[PDB]
RNA sequence: AUGAUGUCAUACUUAUCCUGUCCCUUUUUUUUCCA
């Protein structure tokens, strides 16, 4: 033991640890991403919440506010192009993706209040 | 026309329906404000990392289970039968085995938590139906001594579909209505007239420009059923191009030209789109169901009929209808189908009869005894006579023994629990005989193969509502000829049959009325006022009827509207009328909603509003577990009343997480509960727009029962010392027996039914104060008469 | 004596499971293997059209699965699933078979809870079990 | 619950099964027996606040049974306490049983 | 259920009375409560385990 | 056996398997199907507490080992009296000792 | 030195009662930015 007694606090903790190694190795067991968890580059913020009229050009315009842009990807939907109504957009320091969440967290564009947290994905 | 009228009312509604929700909406981003140096930020970076992490751990387990199921999902209609390759079939096995892994290196991780919680604690001092196969086991454990073919379904399908009654008058029929746009079509059951039309209609383009078909049913299940028919035939998926909307369960599609619904789905696609103008057509089924819902489309639609010659009017039913049914219809020409697939004899009794449920009991019991194989279809009344039916009959099978043969008893009605009505739909085994006792929920929409005997005692339970009383008794009624002619005609779809009346020709053929006073009459119509009323049709007289109610019944519906405040002084729409009328729900119930309001009881009442959508069925009472099911009820009985008392009920079943072995244990039927939640979650839905914040009483009845007199006061009975009597009319009331307060009997009461079964009843009551009374309504109750 | 067995009693109940949960995570990690070479054997006339038809299919499903959750916050949660448990439904869906059972004349030939021994008592006429003729 | 406290008081009407002359007290027991057949619910709410709070009992009676070559001890229990110590009864072993409390040589067993 | 044991047995301990004789029961079982069944087998099993031992 | 089969090829057990052992078996098989087989399935330890019943009644109980409504009922003897009737001399013979003939009832199958 | 207030049981009155009571048919109603 000792992995148990040591707090409250950190024994959830460890057991959040695991839950994330679980799911990880659950969600390469079913199959998703080739290198097991590697870490998210710290550059790149996903933008939900987003309107099919708001495009890479525009997106890139606001998010050029904080930050130098390496991207502006409004994933879509393939045979119809559609925008996903949401996004990710692509700084180039850490600095440009912390100074761009932190005022365009929550903020109305096209009449949306969007959201912006930062990139989740290991793709 | 005043068709024109109202769609100028009716566009002009669309306008200011888009505008006043996009105030709303505006109203809110008012009301709502939300506004938004080195180790701080490399502390807090990783606590976004926390959060991304942690929320891209629900996230990444979310798409999992997303991909997840499209895997086989996908594999449902592609593999099992094509010649497929390489690749989608490698990936096949791929994603076979893949989910597998996933669930099993889950279940692993179960597998360790309740092996692991399997063991033995020291205590610590701190101040599914299978009780009958766990009793069989009990008996063998003590009793042990040991020491392409697609194609061919296409033209099956084909096959049978050419022997239609109306395959033959396939094009005659086809070039008929071409002719005329309003074509009264009169045939009865099993010609397909449902099925078979629409898609001739359809292989006839009636859907090019994009066009749809229209299918209306009485009866969502029905809908439902004629939908996967029909989309069967097509050869398509039922949903995309062909489906069906119902409240609760869209099945359709963007592709969708065949579009099936209900009456008052048809009247809410009118609180849609005033034209119709992407179908072309209509068909409107068995129109002779005589509903409120059929009875206000017929005006409207005919309405459109006369502004809308391009779009077609096609009313289809079983009976006779069609003398006023063209004659309110401009007598449009009436095109006959002959269908009916086999005979039935027809048997009077010999007399009258004076105790006709024993009739009936003997009766089968003769048939039974004597007759070939077959099966049995026998009419009651409704659910105690019922019982005391399926009693008799297996008494009678205890007593006779080895001397008859294996009798099916199966009761059927509505209430009765979902795997009791099932049961019933099981193909018989070998040898035996299958009875069901059923109630007029037999007559239409259920389909039962191998009956091929029917027994009419000739009777029914119809309601009727006497307006100058405020009450519907459901009480007896000789049935009509049309009732008896098709109870009858139930029968025979496979074979010969035999309908036995319990009553002669003499009083058949004299003393017999054509048809069910067409509903709008009988009924109370509280909320088709409100309806016609939110369409804005001031002058309700004149209105195009076809069967108006009487004065009288409107007069009283006015009063109605116009005491709970739906109305002006001279009669037209308040904010509260119009906000009230967008519920398809009670004005009562929606004066009780709008009290939440004020009350700050929105959940709770919401749910009793839940409630009392569906209660007639909420606890079941077997005879044979007759005390463990007062007791499992008897649990929750609440002080204030059976609302309050469904309140908990409700709350104790989601707090169960929607367990449907809760109710099993509980003795509550599950239909019931789970549909009241589904009305309940809509409701919410319509609750943004009806500007409802959503609050809680805090454990504070006392607003909750507040809200209940905001609403019901006009459903109040008091004390008198020679029994409970109105409040206003002064005309005597009884208690129900299974109530709350059955054995409590406030001094100031309030129901939520007006009967008069074998006395006059109430349903659904509380009690409550006579100052709420003063509280809420002065106007129309004032103090001197409490 | 009961403090010393209880504590003996979970020290004993935490060593056996932690070896039982390291024995897991080795199973897991077979699994592991078995999950890469699963995908390794996988990757390596009717297909290429209902292969088409497989990510039309699925990528529309995608489509009003995100739709679904954008309208109203789970209407997959709000469609799909709960289109698939009420009874009505299913019979008019053509669902088929959605233990054992038999005879009636079989059941209810006795009804009684308690033994016919009365309980001790004697004095009462209880010995053959059919009325004479 | 009142499955084990249907058997419970089926268990205990079978002492009076001949309904005799019985007595004050005999009367007065049938009583609390039909009362509690009537509302399983006071009942049950009666035994486990019993079962919850008691601690100091009544006192019993004794008595011999004479087999005319030994005797046999016969206590006579209040109707309130046989009534919950009957449900307890019932309800012990029916849970002893599903745990496995008992191991197979224990012997007068239900299965034979 | 540590409730339950201390009813069983305190409901052991009682006054036990013939016609005017009245004594304290203290030290074995009445055998006439009716859990006194499971008292029975349940103590018969302790002995059960100090006649074969555990291994047996 | 049977209701193996019965649940493969899924007929129902019908009167005809069982008619010929009914009451056979030790339970006995007519328990199986008997009205109250729901509530009990929640009566354990009925063999011990029937034992211990001497203790509380203060009479004696000649079938303790036994149950009717859980072992079955385990023996028949309604030939007994026809064979005792025939071996008397039949109803004839019996009640020419009896004041049968002096009641002027007309014939013997009615006496009540 | 007799107030009303009462959840007081007992006593009492009307040739005052023991004969004035009980379980529902059928079924339908549009909906909205996800993050």
């Amino acid at each position: 033991d000792d992995f148990k007694g040591r707090s409250a606090e950190e024994v959830e903790e460890i057991k959040a640890e695991k839950e994330a190694k679980t799911q990880a190795i659950l969600l390469e067991m079913v199959g998703d991403l080739p290198d097991a968890d590697i870490k998210p580059p710290e550059n790149v913020l996903f933008v939900c919440k987003l309107n099919p009229v708001t495009t890479d050009e525009d997106l890139e315009i606001i998010f050029s506010r904080f930050g130098p842009i390496r991207s502006c990807e409004v994933i879509r939907d393939w045979k119809t192009g559609e925008s996903l109504c949401y996004a990710f957009i692509e700084f180039e320091k850490e600095e440009d993706c912390e100074k761009a969440f932190f005022k365009m967290d929550n903020v109305l564009i096209d009449d949306r209040r969007i959201h912006v947290d930062f990139s989740q994905s290991v793709a | 026309d005043e068709w024109e009228r109202t769609e100028r009312e009716r566009l002009q509604d669309l306008e200011e329906r888009d505008a006043f929700a996009e105030r709303v909406r505006q109203r809110d981003k008012d009301r709502t404000r939300n506004v938004l140096a080195e180790e701080d930020r490399k502390a807090m970076v990783p606590e976004l990392r926390k959060k991304s992490r942690r929320e891209y751990l629900a996230k990444r387990e979310r798409e999992k289970l997303e991909d997840l199921e499209a895997e086989l999902a996908d594999e449902e209609f592609l593999f099992g039968d094509v010649e497929l390759s390489r690749h989608e079939r490698q990936e096949l096995k791929y994603k076979r085995r893949v989910r597998d892994l996933a669930r099993e290196y889950r279940a692993a991780g179960e597998q360790e938590k309740l092996e692991a919680t399997n063991r033995y604690h020291m205590p610590k001092e701190t101040r599914p139906g299978e009780e009958q196969r766990r009793w069989e086991e009990a008996r063998l454990g003590a009793a042990s001594l040991k020491f392409s073919t697609q194609a061919q379904q296409k033209e099956s399908i084909q096959a049978v579909r050419r022997s239609l009654p109306v395959f033959p008058f396939r094009e005659e029929l086809l070039a008929a209505i071409a002719n005329h746009q309003v074509l009264i079509i009169e045939g009865e059951t099993g010609s397909g007239k449902t099925t078979q039309i629409p898609q001739y209609l359809f292989e006839e383009g009636y859907t090019n420009k994009g066009m749809k078909i229209a299918c209306t049913q009485p009866r969502r299940v029905a809908a439902m059923s004629v939908a996967a028919r029909v989309a069967r035939e097509m050869g398509v998926k039922l949903g995309n191009e062909v489906g069906y909307s119902i409240r609760f369960e869209d099945c359709t599609s963007e592709r969708t030209v065949l579009r099936y619904m209900t009456d008052g789905m048809l009247l809410r696609e009118f609180l849609s789109e005033p034209d119709l103008a992407s179908y072309s057509v209509v068909m409107v089924d068995e129109a002779h169901e005589r509903t409120l819902h059929t009875d206000i489309l017929f005006g409207l639609i005919k309405d459109v009929a006369r502004f809308r010659p391009e779009l077609k009017v096609l009313v289809a039913s079983a009976t006779m209808d069609t003398a006023r049914f063209s004659t309110f219809f401009d007598d449009a020409p009436v095109f006959r189908i002959p269908g009916r697939r086999f005979p039935v004899d027809i048997f009077y009794t010999k007399a009258p009869e004076a105790d006709y449920l024993e009739a009936c009991v003997v009766s089968v019991l003769q048939i039974h005894v004597t007759q070939p194989p077959g099966d049995i279809l026998v009419f009651l009344t409704g659910q105690e006579e019922i019982e005391a039916a399926c009693e008799m009959l297996q008494d009678r099978c205890r007593r006779l023994g080895s001397k008859i043969r294996e009798l099916l008893v199966l009761p059927i009605y509505a209430n009765l629990p979902s795997d009791m009505q099932a049961r019933i739909f099981q193909p018989t085994p070998p040898g035996a005989r299958k009875v069901v006792v059923a109630t007029n929920i037999a007559e239409t929409s259920l389909t039962i193969e191998g009956i091929i005997y029917v027994l009419d005692p000739g009777f029914c339970k119809q309601k009727s509502y006497n307006p100058r009383t405020g009450m519907e008794s459901l009480t007896v009624t000789p049935c009509s000829k049309a009732s008896a002619n098709q109870r009858a005609g139930r029968a025979g779809r496979v074979a010969a049959g035999k309908c036995f009346r319990l009553y002669t020709a003499w009083a058949y053929q004299h003393e017999l009325e054509e048809t069910t006073v067409p509903e709008i009459q009988r009924t109370s119509l509280g909320n088709v006022v409100l309806l016609l009323k939110s369409l804005g049709i001031h002058d309700l007289m004149h209105f195009d009827f076809l069967d108006p109610p009487p004065y009288e019944t409107l007069l009283l519906a006015l009063e109605q509207l116009y005491a709970l405040g739906a109305l002006n002084h001279l009669g037209e729409l308040t904010t509260s009328g119009r906000k009230m009328a967008e519920l398809p729900v009670d004005p009562m119930l929606s004066k009780m909603i709008l009290a939440s309001e004020k009350y700050s009881c929105s959940e709770e009442i919401l749910t009793v509003a839940a409630m009392l959508s569906v209660n007639n069925s909420i606890f079941y009472r077997p005879k044979d577990k007759v005390v463990h099911a007062d007791n499992a009820r008897v649990n929750f009985f609440l002080p204030g009343g059976d609302h309050l008392v469904l309140l908990n009920v409700y709350t104790q079943w989601a707090e169960s997480g929607y367990s449907s072995q809760w109710c099993y244990e509980n003795f509550v039927q599950f239909r019931s509960m789970r549909r009241a939640r589904d009305v309940r979650e809509q409701l919410e839905g319509l609750l943004e727009r009806v500007e409802v914040g959503l609050s809680s009483c805090q454990g504070d009845y006392i607003r909750v029962r507040k809200a209940i007199t905001a609403g019901y006061f006009y459903h109040t009975a008091r004390l008198t010392r020679s029994g409970y009597r109105t409040v206003k009319q002064q005309q005597t009331v009884f208690i129900h027996p299974n109530s709350s307060l059955f054995e409590q009997q406030p001094r100031w009461l309030l129901y939520h039914e007006l009967v008069l079964t074998t006395k006059e009843f109430m349903r659904q009551v509380l009690e409550i104060e006579s100052s709420w009374l003063l509280e809420v309504a002065p106007h129309y109750y004032k103090a001197k008469e409490l | 004596a009961d403090r010393k067995a209880r504590e003996a009693v979970e020290m004993r109940a935490q060593v056996e499971r932690k070896m039982a949960q390291k024995e897991k995570e080795k199973h897991e990690e077979k699994l592991r293997e078995m999950a890469q070479k699963a995908r390794e054997r996988r990757a390596g006339d009717g297909e290429a059209r209902e292969r088409d038809e497989i990510r039309h299919d699925r990528r529309k499903e995608r489509q009003h699965d995100r739709n679904l959750s954008r309208a109203a916050p789970d209407k997959r949660s709000k469609l799909q699933r709960n289109e698939n448990r009420d009874i009505s439904e299913v019979i008019a869906l053509g669902v088929p078979n959605p233990e054992v059972q038999y005879d009636q004349r079989l059941f209810n030939q006795s009804k009684g809870m308690d033994s016919g021994f009365a309980g001790g008592e004697d004095e009462i006429y209880n010995v053959y079990d059919q009325a004479w003729r | 619950d009142t499955k084990l406290l249907i058997l419970a008081l089926e268990r205990l009407k079978e002492a009076y099964s001949v309904k005799s002359r019985l007595n004050q007290s005999q009367r007065e027991e049938l009583g609390l027996i039909e009362q509690a057949y009537d509302n399983p619910h006071e009942a049950l709410s009666r035994i486990k606040r019993h079962l919850l709070t008691q601690r100091a009992f009544k006192e019993v009676g004794i008595e011999f049974m004479d087999l005319y070559s030994h005797l046999v001890p016969v206590y006579d229990v209040e109707p309130l306490e046989k009534i919950t110590d009957a449900y307890l009864d019932q309800y012990l072993w029916y849970e002893a049983d599903k745990r496995r409390l008992f191991p197979p040589w224990i012997k007068p067993a239900d299965t034979e | 259920d540590h409730n339950i044991a201390d009813y069983m047995t305190a409901k052991n301990n009682v006054v036990i009375n013939y016609k005017d004789m009245n004594h304290t029961n203290s030290y074995g079982i009445i055998r006439g409560l009716q859990f006194a069944s499971f008292i029975v087998q349940y103590y018969g099993l302790v002995m059960d385990l100090l006649v074969l031992g555990l291994h047996r | 056996l049977k209701r193996q089969e019965a649940i493969a090829q899924n007929r129902r057990l019908t009167l005809e398997d069982l008619e010929d052992s009914w009451d056979r078996g030790i339970p006995r098989i007519n328990t199986l199907f008997q009205k109250d087989r729901h509530t009990l399935a929640y009566d354990k330890g009925w063999r011990v507490r029937t034992d211990f019943k001497q203790y509380q009644v203060l009479k004696q109980n000649p079938f303790w080992w036994t149950h009717q409504r859980h072992d079955g009922k385990l023996w028949n003897l309604n030939n007994y009296r026809t064979d005792m009737i025939q071996a008397l001399g039949g109803v004839e013979g019996i009640l020419e000792h009896t004041l049968f003939k002096g009641t002027y009832f007309p014939t013997w199958e009615g006496l009540f």
